[PDB]
């Protein structure tokens, strides 16, 4: 607390909430925020927040306790889809895309993104898994691309009917209703008080 | 890549029933949208119908409306536009195209706007006496 | 003098979704527990959702499960009722009502049974065309 | 040998825990008991006692001894907030509506009152106060009905938003659990031997 008052690394928030483009559900990246100071407070002055919402931990005593190795990841999803990214759910993200674990603490964040993710004519671009063999366990990601058999009939790689491609895109379009608009995202992961703790923040 | 076939048409009268199909091959409806789009010659082209995601929500247009039906089974992956009483100006060729996501109406957006991906060949009609 | 006042509702298309809010003016929330009912024409008064007093268990009903959500803002003393996926025999007058005490099943009891002491004047929600 | 005066009637204990009605906890009711013979053993052929806990003397001992200013209140709650009557607690009626010395000499008696207190569609006639400004000093009632500030914005003109009722009422119903349904709590306060004696009990 000599040069500044500490505070040197700032922790990279600003590049995860604030970026030119994000990923598809099915390829969601994730960040290894470490080695700084967190000052959750420049979350709140962003966006006029869709949804604000965690277990475990409360939202104005986040900076009064500390931990440690805390995880960020991104993606966006449909407007009705926002619901399923919450432990104990299911649906065709919650059970085939991005599952969370049921003791799960740490906070998930959703805005509208009309504005940024969405063009005329359609943005063919962001996509989601929609068929696989089986369920997934908690934080997994999946980015295999092989045809899938929905009949008793075999289908080779080659496309054909009764077989089909996993991966299908949202159709994006600024005209659309409200469950329909992209929602960016983001969702933090930490454990609580198990290890050396090594981001904690300036003060309460 | 991915293709889309339709099946029909011919020498028909007033009063005729025929059953058109279009089959999907590379993707499969119940969760895409498909619907049927017409080009008369010497006009521009307009929708006839346009069938929502899973549920089931059947779109007609007022030139069109009460004469056609349209359906769609889930088994061999093939909507059905059955024709009822046509008159005498339905002469046209009859495209089918689905797009992702549920675009039969989904708000303020109606699929006449024909920003419509994964378009078909189409089959021709004719009806007269 | 503790009213309850409801906004939301209008002419939704199916596959479509709406945000209905319930402001408590005299009462707080994180005290009581609120709950949705509904009516249809015709028939009698069922009840949608449920959230008790404390943190606030979610307990929903057998034709609304994994669509609709509840969810209690204690910043402006609001709770929101997000509706998804509405299907065609939706169309109903929605009420929001509160009761002191973390009502909604404890012991033998369940909610159903509509008793809530404040009351509201409801919205009008109208799934078709 | 041993001298006791004379006194001739039998301490009204009878009258306070067989009553028509109890008061709320917020304007809990207190009676003065003296100049009477306290025989302590009607207390035991009354009720299956759901908690009898006496603090500084032991439940067997208070025949042969005798003290001052004994001190009899009663009020109804809940379930679960019958703990919550005791030295050194915390919660929202030992800390806003009833507060006990942490040198506390005393009984605290409760049993349950499913059968009297309940009623089908809720019985709105037993409230307790959710909000003051500060906490409450040992042996206060607080009466008083006044709309209590939340916000930062100052609502002067009663029933809005963030400006808020400070009584809540317990919603009794028959088919509860046993962890909502109505308690009738008896406290009984008395000092022991720094006070010239004034209720005794058997004579001898």
């Amino acid at each position: 607390i000599v040069r500044f008052p500490n505070i040197t690394n700032l922790c990279p928030f600003d590049e995860v909430f604030n970026a030119t483009r994000f990923a598809s559900v099915y390829a969601w990246n994730r960040k290894r925020i470490s080695n700084c100071v967190a000052d959750y407070s420049v979350l709140y002055n962003f966006a006029p927040f869709f949804a604000f919402k965690c277990y475990g931990v409360s939202p104005t005593k986040l900076n009064d306790l500390c931990f440690t190795n805390v995880y960020a990841d991104s993606f966006v999803i449909r407007g009705n889809e926002v619901s399923q990214i919450a432990p104990g759910q299911t649906g065709n993200i919650a059970d085939y895309n991005y599952k969370l674990p049921d003791d799960f603490t740490g906070c998930v964040i959703a805005w509208n993104s009309n504005k940024l993710d969405s063009k005329v004519g359609g943005n063919y671009n962001y996509r989601y898994r929609l068929f696989r063999k089986s369920n997934l366990k908690p934080f997994e990601r999946d980015i295999s691309t092989e045809i899938y058999q929905a009949g008793n009939k075999p289908c080779n790689g080659v496309a054909g009917v009764n077989c089909y491609f996993p991966l299908q895109s949202y159709g994006f379009r600024p005209t659309y209703g409200v469950g329909h608009q992209p929602y960016r995202v983001v969702v933090l992961s930490f454990e609580l008080l198990h290890a050396p703790a090594t981001v904690c923040g300036p003060k309460k | 890549q991915v293709q889309l076939q339709e099946s029909g048409g011919g020498l028909v009268q007033p009063g005729g029933s025929l059953r058109l199909s279009c089959t999907a091959s590379g993707i499969a409806l119940h969760t895409h949208a498909t619907g049927w789009f017409r080009q008369a010659p010497g006009k521009e082209r307009e929708g006839v119908s346009c069938i929502s995601s899973g549920d089931g929500t059947t779109y007609y247009e007022d030139s069109v409306e009460g004469r056609f039906t349209i359906s769609r089974d889930n088994a061999k992956n093939t909507v059905y536009l059955q024709m009822n009483s046509l008159k005498l100006e339905d002469t046209a060729v009859y495209y089918c195209a689905a797009d992702p996501g549920a675009v039969c109406h989904s708000g303020s957006y109606y699929y006449t706007d024909d920003d419509f991906y994964y378009r078909g060949q189409g089959t021709q009609v004719t009806v007269s006496s």
